[PDB]
């Protein structure tokens, strides 16, 4: 038998920290039963098992809580993240490659791999002789690698034809847009 | 700069 | 809830048996850093934000303090009701795309992970492969289990074979990914 206690301390930010709401939780194995969060103002039993616990957070702790809307949430945004986590800027790399082997009149899939990058802001479209692809243009999610990089692939399905495909890139890492191409 | 935790609180049993 | 931006600050859990604890930060999703509690560290995940910004370990042990104390009570309130095991569910990919010749990395994630412990251990050709590997702590999800992510940093060649090897013990027999380029 194996037994489990989490404790989880979330603060949510909108436009910087003019906007700021925090929640806490406690959870017994899986089951959050006590939550605090700023909207509601005070702690309150989520299950349960946290019925008589409220009460006595509330009586005990509550104005530290609040507090910590800003002496926690506020403060470790404004003097912490702002110049690390909010000022990270990776640039993408780009490159295309071909689903299938390339055939004359057979279906196939443009692979756009977009990797690298951070923050998770980007923009990815398809061009085919200069012209955007709508239709026919799918991506993954985004894929967080666990290092502060997320990568993404776009296809493209398209059947080579006698002409120039290209995968352009936007990201706020970048001046300018990468572009690269390929030829059927 | 230092960053602060959010504190977990003692249940009273 | 809908935001900007999350920031985790004072993540800690607490299992029993074993006394295994751990304290996170995160933002955005990603690991800001771990406190190592057996060496009282701060561990960075990105070392230049660590240069920067200080986290005073000491507020690490502190809310480990609390969640053991925390754990003891709803044992007991709960009249030692267990934890269920989840089976994890893993998936191998590479970090840029795999050119035979140049260094890459294989990441393997793994998520569904509940209780925080776990063995994901990687093969090449069958066999057990260590140097350089590193993973992640234990990620918190919304539904209160973990993920985990674990690296091996290696060169293509078309005459190796990997495997991300996951032990656990809501899996009957060990969970096996392949991945080959
Ligand atoms: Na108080
Ligand atoms: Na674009």
């Amino acid at each position: 038998r194996h037994f489990v206690h989490q404790f989880k301390g979330e603060c949510y930010f909108t436009n910087g920290t003019q906007r700021i709401r925090l929640v806490t939780r406690y959870i017994y194995n899986r089951e959050e039963y006590l939550r605090f969060d700023s909207d509601v103002g005070e702690y309150r039993a989520v299950t349960e098992l946290g019925r008589h616990s409220a009460e006595y957070y509330n009586k005990q702790y509550l104005e530290r809580t609040r507090a910590e809307l800003d002496t926690a949430c506020r403060h470790n945004y404004e003097e912490t993240e702002v110049p690390t986590s909010l000022r990270r800027l990776e640039q993408p790399n780009v490159a295309i490659s071909l689903s299938r082997t390339e055939a004359l009149n057979h279906h196939n899939t443009l692979v756009c791999s977009v990797t690298d990058f951070y923050p998770a802001k980007i923009k990815v479209r398809w061009f085919r002789n200069g012209q955007e692809e709508t239709v026919g243009v799918s991506s993954t999610q985004l894929i967080r690698n666990g290092d502060w990089t997320f990568q993404v692939l776009v296809m493209l399905e398209m059947t080579p034809h006698q002409e120039v495909y290209t995968c352009h890139v936007e990201h706020p890492s970048l001046k300018s847009p990468i572009t690269v191409e390929w030829r059927a | 700069l230092q960053t602060l935790a959010l504190e977990v609180e003692d249940d009273p049993c | 809830i809908e935001a900007d931006h999350v920031g985790f600050y004072g993540t800690t859990v607490y299992q029993s048996p074993g006394d295994i604890g751990q304290y996170t930060h995160e933002f955005d999703g990603d690991e800001l850093f771990y406190v190592d509690l057996d060496k009282k560290k701060t561990v960075w995940r990105l070392p230049e934000f660590g240069q920067l910004i200080l986290f005073e370990p000491q507020g690490g042990l502190q809310n480990i303090a609390a969640e053991k104390h925390n754990l003891g009570c709803l044992t007991k309130r709960s009249n030692f009701t267990p934890a269920t095991n989840e089976a994890p569910q893993a998936t191998v990919f590479p970090k840029s795309p795999v050119l035979l010749g140049q260094p890459n990395t294989l990441i393997c994630f793994v998520d569904n992970i509940f209780p925080p412990v776990i063995n994901i251990t990687w093969l090449r050709n069958s066999k057990s492969v260590t140097d350089g590997v590193y993973e992640t702590s234990f990620l918190v999800n919304r539904d209160h289990s973990f993920h985990k992510l674990s690296y091996l940093t290696f060169i293509p060649s078309d005459d190796d074979i990997y495997d991300c090897k996951v032990e656990h013990w809501g899996l009957e027999e060990p969970v096996l990914k392949h991945w080959e380029p």
